[PDB]
């Protein structure tokens, strides 16, 4: 359910379509598996403070939401 | 003049020019390959919700027209230094709007060059930044629409900061205003003449919102992502061209204390010849 | 007038910098891969932390 | 070690003469000139450019001219030299070697950073040169030979960009593979 | 004011598939409520269409295009000017299905209030793509 | 060296001679590109070249007894068939691992090792 | 200059002077790269300093009495005290703002703002 | 330093001071550029409280020589080498 999944927990729709798809990315064509690709860095800005990844891009990393 | 000297500082020109145009090579393919992504994703659903909402006639009777007295400012470089001018443009044309009036925007920037530059003028104003962007995506795009949508809730409005890549040799700076989430959700609850029923209105504000912001950040990336390895190529031709100009004013010079040194030693052959 | 040195200390002063995580994780992945007496015993009856320091200087009191 | 090029030489051209080929390699030929050198400044003579007599010149264009190619009356013999020459600084705008250059028809350049590369013989094909060329190469290597020059010569043109292989677009890459395997 | 006939736009953050098209008869997807077709002076509205199938009905053959397409995820909306446009996030051909391929190191998930409506959705895809290929 | 032929001396003594020789060539053409763009910027294969590189340079260094009064530490005699051991393993990659820091001033390649472990233990 | 010492000179001005023999020095050292590129790929603090330096060496030229023919313009004639405070409100960025042409040719600081102000004012 | 007099005279002496012009106005006084200085006699002549200072002093002064340069790389830095180029900056 997309509606639901929004309501009773904050997962946005592109997250959905991410784990929609999360379960078939193998079976999709490589052209669309290179599409499916999220990595990049995140500081929290002093001269060294923090650095942080963001790859998982499914759970609380890219997209948060209230369940997590 | 110590030709030893000269000639190593000749072989140093000869390498950077060497260097410096290999760049430019790279820069030309990687441009190719943008601006293929470009025409290819340029123009997705830009100013759909925009035509929409504008369609929406009772909309704009119950529009709220007020002037947001608190914006936010995401500014768009390249994280890889070397790229030419457009990264020196970005941060100089925030700094005037910034510099200007302080405390009233956030300054979220992206880029390695946008943030670092812009960390020594604007301390504790901008305090997150994304950088190390492995590839442009949709996906990715929206990740970073989220997270300005989460820090947008502070500010009354939002406008990204890039370079609009019009041609392969002429990039200009363009800005665009987004409003936040809490203004679009107001406004988009007005929405009446286009029926939206399958999703209930309550979950559809929220979608097309994020449409609506991933939208623009998805394309404004790829403009700068454009601009950034054209600028690239320009720059290392116009250093290439510099570093020959360089070379063979040493060259001359080179030959002309060859001459000299010729002339030095020999005169001392002779001298002691003479006796 | 010296480019060749501008060049010399930007290629040390890069690889120094790039090698020189890389020695902080050659550390941690060696030693996490190599991981896997009588006053010793008495402070740990006692339940206190003790120093490498400490237990020298015990160890040299008894001695001395 | 200022007679020994001419004595060799005409031990050379006995062969010659006689209608047999004979091959004369002169090694170390610059200590010649410093060896002549040294008779003209003990001498007190006018000394000319780098302390060399105003005649330095001619000392190799008589040596070498003495190996050529007879003609089938004399008996077809044939005398090939192979002078060698040491570059301090690899500078052959220096004094001696622009003389056995001029005097000389093709010059062999051995560079040594291609020896550290590893490329032995460290034959530098750039500056290396051939007056003959195909007229000499028999008629099977004249046909691959012409082809592998040009391979050659544009690849050194890309080398350039060697260290940007994956980088460059397509077909581009695999001209600089193939000259790799040259 | 008012616009001729009819004009779709099926897009593509990574290709752009038909910019403006006119041939093309009738469209057919499932909602999360419900299967709608949009076609000719159909009023205005916004739609939402999960990782569902795509039918699309052509009068001439359109090049590189089969007519039958599983997308993941997209929006829709019908102008008021009677105009439709079709945004998802990738599109495919039923023949590049590959099926029998999924399930292949992502089933793990994590006992969550969001981790339930992600496997939720997964089982959902699974089963429709599914029955797409028949 | 005129005994440096693969006739006069061993084949594998000429063998790991020249691998070094090379593996030093090709580092330092990569310098001119690395002061320009970094280590970073350069493709895995030559990442590599250029890491052990650097140890097999910095394991040249020796100190020596006539030293130890600038350095401090005392002489070392290393054999020939422990250094061409040494820097054939390097070749193969036996030391990739371990930091470069260790591979300096050691006589024999597992001094480097001893002293990598014994650092390890001591953080 | 050998007159050129904290104690014979008074202390401030020994400040002032190497703060535009340091500042030209390093603009100086930077020259190199300024010219095979530009400097927007430079630092912050060093484009801080090439800047600041163009403004300096602006000031440098004065017009002379006797050159008037050639120049076409009066000279100027600075006075001590006018020179070291001229040259310590524009080490501590007083003129900065005001394009580098301001101060081509002029006799005191003060001057070159009247014309820098109006450069800014017609524009 | 590769004229005839300078260079006999380096080899006659056991060590030399080399004065740049560029540390000298750079704020630099004594302008003494320790990269190329050398002493024959080494800590042989220093006293025992100096030779021990000395040495990890020659060290540190080493490195930051060598962080000058990614000083304008910039656009980051590790929290050591902030220390390491700080504390040269002290010496
Ligand atoms: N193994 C070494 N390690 C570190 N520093 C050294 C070493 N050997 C010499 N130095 C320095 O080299 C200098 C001596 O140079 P020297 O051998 O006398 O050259 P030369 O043969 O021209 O006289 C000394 O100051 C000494 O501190």
């Amino acid at each position: 359910c997309i509606e639901f999944a929004f309501k009773k927990a904050g997962i946005p729709i592109v997250r959905n379509f991410l784990h929609s798809t999360e379960g078939v990315i193998y079976g999709l064509p490589q052209r669309v598996q290179r599409n499916l690709a999220i990595n990049y860095t995140v500081k929290q800005y002093k001269e060294g403070k923090a650095v942080s990844a963001k790859t998982i891009k499914t759970l609380q990393e890219a997209f948060p939401s209230k369940g997590d | 003049a110590n030709l030893k000297q000269l000639k190593i500082r000749m072989k140093a020109i000869g390498s950077i020019k060497k260097i410096t145009k290999a760049m430019k090579m790279v820069a030309a393919s990687k441009m190719k390959a943008e601006t293929s992504r470009l025409e290819n994703g340029r123009n997705f659903a830009v100013g759909s919700v925009q035509k929409m909402l504008e369609n929406e006639s009772y909309v704009q009777k119950k529009k709220s027209t007020t002037a947001p007295k608190s914006t936010l400012l995401v500014p768009i470089t390249s994280d890889k230094g070397l790229c030419g001018s457009v990264n020196s443009s970005i941060v100089r044309e925030v700094k005037r709007l910034a510099l200007n009036n302080r405390s009233a925007f956030g300054l979220l920037p992206v880029g390695e060059k946008g943030s670092s530059g812009l960390s020594r003028p604007f301390p504790d104003l901008l305090k997150s930044s994304i950088v190390n962007i492995q590839n442009v995506n949709f996906p990715t795009a929206a990740a970073i629409a989220h997270q300005v949508s989460t820090q947008g809730a502070g500010y009354d409005q939002v406008t990204l900061i890039y370079n609009h890549f019009k041609n392969a040799i002429s990039y200009v700076v363009k800005h665009q205003e987004l409003l936040p989430r809490a203004q679009f959700l107001n406004l988009f609850k007005y929405v009446t003449r286009h029926e939206a029923v399958e999703p209930e209105l309550e979950y559809s504000k929220n979608y097309f919102f994020e449409l609506y912001m991933a939208s623009s950040v998805y394309n404004a990336l790829l403009n700068s992502s454009a601009s950034e390895q054209a600028s690239r190529m320009n720059a290392m031709e116009n250093a290439s061209k510099n570093a020959g100009e360089i070379l063979s004013k040493l060259t001359l010079d080179y030959n002309k204390a060859r001459q000299a040194k010729i002339t030095m030693e020999l005169i001392e052959i002779i001298s002691g010849a003479s006796i | 007038t010296r480019e060749e040195e501008w060049l010399d200390k930007r290629t040390k002063s890069q690889e120094k910098v790039y090698f020189d995580q890389e020695d902080r994780k050659a550390m941690k992945r060696l030693l996490e891969k190599l991981n896997t007496l009588e006053v010793e015993n008495i402070l740990k009856r006692y339940h206190i932390n003790y120093t490498q320091a400490l237990i020298d200087e015990l160890v040299d009191w008894k001695t001395g | 070690q200022f007679l020994a090029p001419y004595s060799g030489c005409a031990i050379g051209e006995f062969f010659r003469d006689n209608g047999k080929h004979a091959l004369i390699i002169y090694d170390d030929l610059s200590k010649q000139a410093v060896a002549y050198r040294q008779m003209s400044l003990l001498l007190r003579r006018p000394p000319g450019r780098e302390a060399y007599p105003g005649d330095v010149f001619y000392l190799h264009s008589r040596l070498l001219e003495r190996a050529a190619k007879m003609n089938d009356s004399l008996g077809g013999g044939s005398l090939t030299a192979l002078p060698v020459i040491e570059t301090q600084a690899g500078d052959v705008s220096a004094y001696i070697p622009t003389n056995v250059i001029s005097i000389t028809d093709g010059q062999i350049f051995l560079e040594t950073e291609l020896f550290y590369k590893g490329i032995r013989p460290a034959i530098n094909v750039g500056l290396s040169v051939s007056r003959v060329g195909s007229a000499a190469q028999i008629k099977a290597m004249k046909k691959i030979a012409g082809n592998l020059k040009l391979t050659l010569a544009t690849y050194r043109e890309l080398a350039a960009f060697s260290q940007f292989g994956s980088d460059l677009d397509a077909k581009t890459q695999q001209q600089l593979n193939t000259g790799e395997r040259l | 004011t008012k616009k001729q006939k009819m004009e779709v736009t099926l897009r593509t953050p990574y290709k752009e598939y038909l910019a403006n098209f006119d041939g093309f008869s009738r469209i057919t997807a499932k909602t999360n409520e419900a299967s709608l077709v949009i076609q000719n002076k159909t009023p205005a509205s916004l739609y939402v269409l999960p990782p569902g199938p795509l039918k699309i009905r052509f009068t001439s053959e359109v090049k590189n295009v089969s007519g039958d397409f599983l997308h993941t995820g997209g929006w829709v909306i019908v102008h008021a000017d009677n105009t439709c446009e079709i945004n998802v996030m990738d599109l495919f051909d039923r023949k590049e299905v590959r099926a029998d391929q999924f399930e292949k190191g992502n089933i793990q998930d994590l006992d969550t209030l969001a981790g339930k409506y992600a496997a939720k959705s997964r089982k959902s895809t699974v089963r429709l793509f599914t029955k797409a290929t028949t | 060296s005129r005994m440096l032929d693969p006739i006069t001396i061993g084949e594998e003594h000429y063998t790991v001679a020249r691998g070094v020789q090379k593996l030093l060539q090709d580092y330092k053409s990569l310098q001119d590109i690395i002061a320009i763009l970094g280590v970073d910027d350069l493709s895995e294969e030559d990442k590599l070249v250029v890491a052990r590189a650097r140890k097999v340079q910095k394991f040249l260094s020796q100190p020596f007894f006539m030293s130890e009064v600038f350095s401090g530490i005392p002489g070392r005699f290393v054999n020939l068939k422990q250094n061409i051991a040494s820097f054939k393993a390097l070749l193969e990659g036996a030391g990739d691992e371990y930091p470069e820091s260790c591979f300096y001033m050691k006589g024999d390649l597992e001094e480097s090792l001893a002293a990598g472990r014994a650092d390890a233990l001591k953080s």
